[PDB]
């Protein structure tokens, strides 16, 4: 059998003690990025379906939470990512605004105004 | 014990227990969960771990929470005051009038009745219905599946079974919604409610609802059919008595177990249905049965995908069914109702050493003249009705009869007839059968006999009409 | 704890437990789990073994014991278990006791080769006038019944059973036939009644049933025809006749196609693994008929199976076509139209019983079988002969149920009804004047019927004698 | 990620990653030496027949097994590196494949230390003038500061001359090759 | 050299050797059982292991069972005293009859005859069945080759052929059966014993018999046809003698592979087929052709899976043979036998250079009429034989006609219908269906040609009929 988290990189890192300044409770280390699948390293405390956020500035679904690793669909192009990147928790599951200051605005999956009218209102958000 | 999730793919939930592993089949309780979540093991994956299928959204769980094993498999309330409550598969009430009050628990996970727990003799149930009980009697302790279920009275035939059975012969019911909509499954309540099969004041309900949520995890709706016949064993068993299970759909059964399968990882089999297709269905069919103390008596309703007879679906339920019922919506429109196809319907005790001799020349007879009667409308249809001889011109009106002597008003729809409802006995329909076969009432004028109870009715009916 | 003869259950899931010792188990041996099922081990690996639970699934865990019992796989076999009801490890369901057997056979044990067998010379009776006149079973014979849903064909191998008293309550044990009844993947409420069935007919102090009803695992299915195999071939190899009814063969199919999937092997076509065909044939070959050096039995195999919506040219259909020694096709459409049998005589073969057929019935079905064939093919003068001979022919085949016949009234109705006596009766009263020839000649006339039966023959005399009694009972009808 | 140092041998596998995360671990730091010495002792450590039953039931619970051989360590005197290589192949009950770790760690640290592995095969045994010369000239194969490491195994197969493997390099002087090659060639 | 088992999984067992390992096909016996198991070896898995196939039943295997090379691979005994004997697939009489005693034995695993060494004549080989005479000619030294579904006449016909072909014949014979009935072969062996190709008593048996029948492992049948052909090389490069080759079923030696492909860790192929299934029938096929040093005439029945043609297996064998006989299930049911299908058959020698010209020229016309009733039969089906023009009316006279003469009945069927066989000679056959197709029977009803030999007896057929 294998794991996707027994590559070299981590058994090094944990052979000589350097897993302990690394904080693996809401940060991870990409372990693998292709075809938008990240597999990401670490985010222990990470709930199923929540939002995180990568060092590049893209987004990202954790879907499958595995022992070792953590399985995030990546918001956009994978060209920005790549293996090492830091990828932070939001802590919150995916939301999207709310109210009648969307009515008459063309708005994309995640409630960002894309016909360039200006922000939206957004007072309420909702699961 | 407890133990900690350790994985969280979709809807299955992989668990570790580090003091001792839970057998497989129990149910397990996720602690810190906002809402009851239960998740059932299916697997021993080895290194104190388990795989268990989720009954809720597993979304928003952690890996680490705590599991805490219950012990025993998904237990839910039954007894006398499940009767009238909607309970959903692991037995918590959903209709919001409090806890299902019970001294009683039971495992929705047993074992079909042992060789000896069994009847060895063949039985019929009698429901008070015309057609039902001539054409196509239902065995006691037998499934009987039903067809059509599109705007052609199945619900009205489904609370016209409960009421008549909870009045012959005094037992109760449940009816298992297997992926049921949830706008549907409210309409449903509405209807038992106005109609009175449920009583939410004075507890003198007969049916006893569980609702598997058609947006529920493939999971639970697997499970709901488990539920419906624990509630139903506990009448059986328990109570001693015969028991009515409506599982409304059969078809969605089996989708829940074929996608259960195919989330646990295992490889399909012939048409992308789980390898396990005819042990799960064999598992719950074979707990429909007539035990020495009751008995309960099962109607899937049914779903033939693509309209396909050999589908491996059908092709394995049809190999349960003790009986068919046909409801046809080209009867509907005649004004005939239960609209039960009578020439579609089919039995398997109707046969001269099961349902005697007489009750069995009655029904040969009767379907061999509606049959002669649809030859004979072609003619009709083409040569014009003048072509016929005197020996069947005869025939057509004596058919003509009989179609309008299967009718029957129902006491559950008592608002849409007009008339009183009739639970007519065996005999009596065996009778009034004879009679109008032999012709003894062929001076008669055909709309005397419709929908009316037994044949003295349409004696009254002739009567009252020409007089 | 000893890690040769016991191990420790890795993992349980799928029906599939892998055991982690257990270093001197033999491939196929069967071995016991601590909760009080048993398992057969397949796969001798280097590092576990996968032993295949003969139970449910949910009673085994993960490090509960397997302790191996240090045989191969096999039940117990012997005269203690007819008039009992067994499950598919041969311990008994119907509650009458212990078993109490003293041999064991192995359910694996492989088929006689081809110098103990010899030609099929016997016949086996089933008291059906379709089946003894137009497809006759000899022993030692494999006569696929093969149908569809509510065809007739569980009342075939029951009539069979049935008709084999007259033969297992008299004296000589050269004509005694053993029946077994395997039933898989069956609905247990239809054991249950088939077993009151028998008993009521008195013919279960010579019948086994094994059980592997709709309710029991995989294994269980998979493995009950070769209990069942291995019961009947205790018979066979001690010099006495069987007849065993795989009833179906295609719900074998079925649940070992489930223990492959589990198993994670290769599906094939229709998802059915490569051995399918390799899983009957291991099993229909047994049904020999040894040859007088070898004892003389023989074991009759009359298995079933459920073709879908009549496909005859199916995938396991066929396989089991080109295992078996002939056919019984029933049709839904006669079934339905009130021929039952139901049995499609012009696609049902015997490859091997025609030889094996009595000489009495013989001579009268040979021309009933020219006769019905040549009404086959026309459905004026000698058109018309035809149509109403073939008629009442087919109205002369129709059957009771529970009801078989011995062979001496079947040559008398089949004689009546080939020779022309009834070419004059109304083609509706045939039945009837069938039900009261019976009885006539089975009330006054037993010493021709009898004569019959003994000197195994239509002899001139006896034809003579036939010919004056049919004649007068038609004129006095 | 940390920039671990190759090895000189790429060895694959899941020896072949455990032991390549425990040379880049040692190679900074540089405990190589002493990192192989104490793997070669724990290679007989683990090896004591009541530790291997005690190690090869996968019943007994990983925290058990992690906190025997944290004992075993301790009383041992090990490197930090060696006791978290343990303690990491336990975790991951990885304890089956640990003698293969051992060995792909000595195979990756004689290459370190420069040595190429060497074959001959022969019909009979030599005399040891003649596997002098032949040492001086396989070493005239190698590079500089690459220790040979001779190896003599006695082919009867052969009909005579001799095989030589220098790590990838191969030369057959033997009697059976040519004799094959004559025959073909003549019988075209 | 001795190896010791690691693991067994259904009929492949895995070997270690610490010291030499065994070539491939190389054989090993299993040390300590009751009976002689042998295990070709098929793969090298490293770490000194080889995974091998049991030629017998592995039940007993126990891990750590000591396993003996053997150093060569399955040697069989060949010679003029392997006839009248029958033989298993490791050679091993089976006919209880004491030890086959040749002074020379021979390795089934041989290689096949290179390019120099085939032979390009083309003779006729008459088998006096009308459909395969004229349509379909057989050729002497060639391959055939029957396909058909369950049950349509693969072995009547090959038996039909053995008794025509094989009692006319000077040389030896050799039947090979694989996966086929084994009461099949009891009777073959006795039919063989009393029509004298076989002295139990005496050194003048013709036939020399092997079977691997269908109770057998998947590695006895597997390799049981290589056993056959080994028999049949001997008798034809050393005796240098002309050998008849009958294998019946050969489908059974490519679906017996596709049973340990899965086993031996395979991708599987378009159908759960072993990947190397046309490179197996390949090296199979090739070893039974007919070289310069002698001469083999190859009949191998073929079974077609759920009578699919399509499939990958007799798709693949089709390119190995000259004449193919595809018996037909629709055919056979319309009572025609035998039921080979006239379009499907072909054969190389149907050259009006090999055959000649009267030969040539009505096979083509009836071959051209059955085409033109064939495309005609839809319309038929469906709006009558009333719309169609006259010719078109002749055709399907004619073609009607032709169908049914092409039945015959044959010699071993004697049993089963009670008529008498009967051979029609290559002249008889032309000459017949030349009178049918230029109409000089068109005042004969068709059902006078069902079922006969020559014309003529057609002819008087019609006569019998008029009275
Ligand atoms: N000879 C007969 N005469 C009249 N009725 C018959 C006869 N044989 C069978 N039947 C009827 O057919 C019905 C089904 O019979 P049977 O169980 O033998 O078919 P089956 O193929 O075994 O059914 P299944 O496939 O569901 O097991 C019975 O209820 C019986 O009434
Ligand atoms: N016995 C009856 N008398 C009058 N109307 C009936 C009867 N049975 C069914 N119907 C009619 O059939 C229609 C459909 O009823 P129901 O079966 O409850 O819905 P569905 O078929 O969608 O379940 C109703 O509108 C009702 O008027
Ligand atoms: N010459 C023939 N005359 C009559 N029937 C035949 C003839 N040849 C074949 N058959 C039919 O074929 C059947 C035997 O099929 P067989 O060839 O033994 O099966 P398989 O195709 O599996 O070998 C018989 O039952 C018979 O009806
Ligand atoms: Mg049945
Ligand atoms: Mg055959």
């Amino acid at each position: 059998k294998t794991g996707t988290a027994e590559v070299s990189s981590i058994l090094e890192e944990r052979i000589l003690g350097a897993d302990t300044s690394v904080d693996l409770e809401e940060t991870g280390r990409v372990l693998s990025i292709g075809d938008g699948i990240a597999r990401v390293h670490g985010l222990r405390n990470v709930q199923a379906e929540e939002m995180v956020e990568f060092s590049s500035g893209l987004k990202g679904m954790s879907l499958n939470l595995e022992p070792d690793n953590v399985g995030v669909v990546v918001f956009g192009n994978d060209k920005l990512i790549k293996e090492g990147d830091i990828v932070k928790r939001t802590g919150a599951i995916v939301d999207v605004p709310v109210g009648e200051e969307l009515l008459g605005r063309v708005v994309d999956a995640l409630g960002n105004a894309i016909d360039g009218k200006g922000p939206i209102g957004s007072k309420a958000r909702r699961r | 014990t407890t133990g900690r999730i350790v994985a969280v793919i979709g809807a299955v939930v992989d668990v570790q227990f580090d003091e001792g592993l839970p057998p497989i089949l129990n149910a397990l309780e996720v602690q810190g969960r906002e809402t009851r979540l239960v998740l059932e093991v299916a697997q021993h994956l080895g290194e104190s771990t388990v795989r268990t299928i989720a009954m809720d959204g597993t979304e928003g769980l952690v890996r680490g929470q705590k599991v805490l094993d219950s012990g025993a498999p998904i237990r839910i309330p039954v007894g006398p005051e499940t009767l009238g409550r909607i309970m959903n598969v692991i037995g918590e009430p959903i209709d919001e009038r409090g806890p299902i009050k019970t001294k009683q628990f039971a495992a929705i996970h047993a074992e079909a009745p042992e060789f000896v727990e069994m009847s060895v003799e063949q039985e019929i149930l009698v429901t008070g219905i015309k057609v039902v009980d001539l054409l196509a009697p239902y065995a006691k302790g037998g499934k009987i599946g039903l067809f059509g279920g599109a705007g052609v009275g199945k619900t009205v035939l489904i609370m016209e079974l409960i009421n008549n059975v909870a009045k012959a012969h005094g037992g109760y019911s449940v009816f298992a919604g297997v992926g049921e909509r949830t706008r549907e499954g409210n309409d449903l309540y509405h209807e038992m409610i106005e109609s009175g099969v449920i009583n939410l004041k004075d507890a003198t309900s007969k049916v006893a609802l569980v609702y598997g949520q058609m947006n529920e995890p493939p999971g639970a709706r697997a499970r709901v059919a488990l539920t419906g016949l624990t509630v139903a064993e506990y009448f059986r068993d328990q109570e001693g008595q015969d028991v009515l299970l409506f599982i409304d759909n059969i078809f969605r059964f089996t989708q829940a177990g074929s996608e259960v399968s195919a989330l646990l990882g295992r490889i399909p089999s012939a048409v992308g249905y789980q390898p396990t297709l005819a042990t799960d269905m064999g598992t719950m069919q074979e707990r429909i049965t007539t035990t020495k103390k009751g008995s309960i008596t099962s109607v899937q309703a049914i779903y033939v995908p693509a309209d396909d007879l050999t589908d491996p679906a059908p092709a394995t339920t049809f190999a349960h069914l003790d009986a068919t019922t046909v409801l046809s919506r080209a009867i509907a429109e005649l004004g005939i109702y239960p609209a039960v196809d009578p020439l579609d319907s089919t039995s398997r005790i109707m046969d001269p050493n099961i349902v005697g001799s007489e009750h069995y020349d009655v029904a040969r007879g009767v379907q061999k003249i509606l049959q002669d009667y649809k030859s004979l409308q072609d003619i009709i249809a083409i040569l014009g009705m003048d072509e016929l001889s005197e020996e069947d011109k005869l025939t057509v009106s004596r058919a003509r009869k009989i179609q309008r002597f299967l009718s029957q008003p129902f006491q559950v729809a008592e608002v849409f007839t007009g008339h009183l409802g009739k639970l007519v006995p065996l005999k009596e329909t065996i009778k009034g059968f004879q009679q109008i076969l032999a012709g003894e009432y062929d001076h008669l004028p055909e709309q005397a006999f419709y929908m009316v109870g037994p044949i003295e009715e349409a004696v009254a009916k002739a009567d009252k009409l020409a007089e | 704890v000893d890690l040769e003869e016991t191990g420790r259950v890795l993992s349980i899931g799928d029906g599939i437990a892998r055991v982690h010792g257990l270093r001197n188990v033999q491939a196929e041996e069967m071995v016991e789990f601590s909760s009080g099922l048993k398992g057969m081990s397949l796969n001798l690996e280097p590092d576990n073994v996968g032993v295949v639970v003969f139970g449910n699934d949910k009673l085994i865990k993960e490090g509960d014991i397997v302790k191996r019992t240090g045989a191969i796989v096999d039940v117990p076999v012997g005269e203690e278990l007819l008039g009992r009801v067994v499950d598919a490890l041969g311990n008994a369901i119907d509650g009458k006791g212990p078993i109490g057997s003293k041999a064991r056979r192995r359910v694996g044990l492989k088929a006689p080769g081809i110098i103990p067998r010899i030609s099929v010379r016997e016949p086996m009776q089933t008291g059906i006038k379709a089946v003894d006149s137009l497809v006759p079973i000899g022993r030692g014979q494999r006569e696929l019944i093969i149908g569809d849903r509510q065809t007739g064909k569980t009342s075939i191998a029951i009539d069979t059973i049935i008709n084999q008293k007259r033969f297992n309550d008299g004296t000589d044990e050269k004509k005694k036939l053993y029946c077994i009844y395997v039933a898989i993947g069956q609905k247990r409420s239809t054991v249950a009644q088939l077993v009151k069935r028998l008993t009521d007919a008195d013919a279960m102090k010579y019948t086994i049933v094994v059980s592997a009803t709709a309710s029991d695992a995989a294994p269980l299915q998979y493995l009950a025809p070769y209990s069942g195999c291995s019961m009947g071939e205790y018979f066979r190899d001690n010099g006495k006749h069987a007849l065993i009814i795989y009833d179906d063969l295609s719900k074998q199919a079925v649940a070992y196609r489930q223990m492959s999937l589990l198993l994670r092997r290769p599906p094939g076509r229709e998802a059915y693994p490569g051995d399918v065909f390799y899983l009957h044939s291991r099993l229909l070959e047994r049904a020999a008929k040894m040859n007088d050096a070898f004892g003389g039995g023989s074991l009759t195999a009359l298995p079933v199976i459920e073709t879908q919506a009549g496909d005859v040219s199916a995938y396991i259909p066929t396989n089991v076509i080109s295992i078996t020694d002939g056919q019984i096709f029933l049709e839904t459409e006669l079934f339905y139209k009130g021929i039952r049998p139901a049995i499609n005589v012009g696609l049902s073969v015997s490859r091997v019983g025609s030889a094996a057929q009595t000489r009495a019935m013989k001579q009268v079905a040979g021309t009933m079988k020219l006769e019905l064939a040549q009404y086959r093919e026309v459905a004026d003068a000698a058109t018309q002969q035809l149509l109403s001979r073939g008629v009442r022919l087919t109205e002369l085949l129709k059957q009771g149920q529970y009801s078989p016949m011995a062979i001496e009234e079947q040559v008398a109705v089949i004689y009546a009804g080939v020779r022309g006596y009834l070419d004059k009766l109304e083609p509706s009263k045939i039945t009837k004047f069938e039900n009261a020839f019976l009885s006539h000649v089975i009330s006054q006339h037993q010493a021709l019927l009898s004569k019959i039966r003994t000197d195994g023959k239509i002899s001139e005399e006896s034809d003579a004698k036939l010919k004056e009694i049919v004649t007068n009972f038609l004129a006095g009808f | 990620f940390a920039k671990l140092v190759r090895p000189p041998v790429q060895i694959y596998g899941i020896e072949g990653r455990y032991a390549t995360a425990l040379y880049s671990a040692a190679s900074k730091q540089n405990k190589l030496e002493q990192v192989e010495k104490e793997l070669l002792r724990v290679g007989q450590i683990l090896k004591e027949p009541k530790m291997a039953a005690s190690l090869l039931n996968p019943y007994v619970k990983r925290s058990v097994k992690v906190k025997s051989l944290s004992d075993m360590t301790a009383k041992e005197k090990f490197s930090p590196l060696t006791s978290n290589l343990i303690n990491l192949l336990a975790e991951n009950g990885r304890l089956t494949n640990t003698p293969a770790v051992i060995s792909a760690f000595s195979t990756m640290m004689s290459v370190h230390r420069g040595e190429v592995p060497c074959t001959v095969t022969t019909a009979s045994a030599l005399d040891e003038a003649t596997l002098t010369e032949l040492k001086t000239v396989l070493k005239s194969f190698l590079s500089k500061g690459q220790v040979l490491k001779l190896e003599v195994k006695i082919d009867p197969s052969i009909m005579g001359g001799m095989i030589v493997r220098i790590g990838e390099k191969y030369v057959d002087m033997s009697a059976k090759t040519k004799i094959q090659k004559l025959s073909r060639a003549m019988r075209e």
